[PDB]
């Protein structure tokens, strides 16, 4: 498991929207949210009903506030007219001997230029606009402190106390819903898609069967529900007519065997 | 750099002429973040319709879903009309039905 946040500023919001917002993820879950006009970080989904160590929120909201400054101050150590685009990827996976394996990555506009240093405690990377924000944070008072703090002591405090407190929600298994429709191609052909609905963990295999005998994983496409569940779909060609021989096999979790799904 | 999105269009649950449901049109690859994403019912955009936190994925290109409840009859056609910084007008994305 891995606890990592996705933190993203942008120097011009368009209107009415959060110059800088965060979510939180146990996982492929999102257990926190935090825009910046809210300044407030909060639990979602099932991860509000946990019952935690309470003031735990206070000290997430604070953590967050102090990143959100940072953040929207990198913008001022900055050249030009911009606009920018500002990413964090922080946070860190627990590992079989009761370890941490921290985590702390940072773009500009979708490119990745920023990395935050432990032993040497900083953040690194010769690429000119690295050392700009590098050396506003450096030389800004124990944010280097701060930060270590984040990913060496709240950090993992933090993933070990969801492990305890929700660890059925972690392993949840929903499995999906099948369906197998047949659509037209190129007259002498058409196209089988088997839809998977619902379902989670994310984890599933499909496959098709021409009588019986293995015909091809297809064209494949994956996407969220908004419970934070899943959809999943596969398309594959076939000979127009040899439809009805097909069937398509859905692998997963939520499942004890495979599945047969016939058209 | 710039990112061009991908977009897909699929309903909560498996399709069924009549029962309440979810229209679901999420977006996924593009960069900047800066997107209008809007749900049309036969041509005219909807009303009530909410739209998940954005995030991004290992590659720091955003991903966002929106959606809404609904209720399809062999009557309307939902779809999906998106537009970006690179896209060069609209992506309407016709939500073809249980897939």
């Amino acid at each position: 498991l891995s606890l990592l946040y996705h933190l993203t500023a942008v120097s011009s919001p368009a209107p009415g929207t959060p110059a800088f917002w965060v979510s939180g993820w146990l996982g492929p879950q999102q257990y926190l949210s935090y825009n910046s006009l809210r300044g407030e970080a909060e639990p979602c989904g099932a991860w509000v009903w946990e019952n935690q160590v309470s003031w735990y929120w206070e000290k997430e909201t604070t953590d967050l506030r102090i990143k959100e400054k940072l953040f929207l101050e990198a913008f001022k150590a900055l050249g030009g007219k911009g606009p920018y685009t500002l990413q964090g990827l922080l946070g860190c996976e627990l590992g079989p001997d009761n370890t941490s394996v921290p985590t702390a990555k940072f773009a500009l506009n979708g490119e990745e230029f920023m990395n935050f240093d432990l032993k040497q405690g900083t953040w690194g990377g010769d690429w000119p606009e690295a050392l700009a924000i590098s050396q506003r944070w450096q030389q800004q008072d124990k944010a280097a402190n701060k930060e270590l703090t984040f990913l060496l002591f709240s950090c993992p405090h933090r993933l070990r106390e969801h492990l305890e407190r929700g660890r059925g929600n972690l392993e949840w298994k929903e499995p999906p819903s099948m369906r197998l429709k047949a659509r037209p191609s190129s007259p002498g052909f058409s196209v089988l898609t088997c839809s998977a609905f619902s379902f989670y963990p994310p984890e599933l295999q499909l496959r098709f069967l021409r009588n019986g005998l293995a015909a091809g994983t297809g064209q494949g496409d994956f996407g969220p529900n908004s419970d934070g569940s899943f959809h999943a779909s596969s398309s594959l060609t076939v000979k127009s007519g040899d439809e009805h021989h097909y069937c398509c096999i859905v692998q997963h979790a939520g499942l004890a065997q495979p599945l047969r799904v016939e058209l | 750099i710039q990112r061009t999105p991908k977009i897909q269009v699929y309903s909560r649950h498996p399709a069924e002429n009549g029962k309440s449901n979810f229209l679901n049109c999420y977006v996924s690859g593009f960069h900047p973040s800066d997107i209008e994403v809007d749900l049309l019912k036969n041509g005219e955009r909807i009303e009530k319709v909410e739209h998940s936190d954005l995030s991004f994925s290992k590659d720091w290109s955003f991903y966002l879903l929106y959606y809404t409840e609904f209720t399809p009859t062999e009557k309307d056609e939902y779809a999906c009309r998106v537009n970006h910084v690179t896209l060069s007008q609209p992506k309407i994305v016709k939500w073809d039905r249980d897939m």
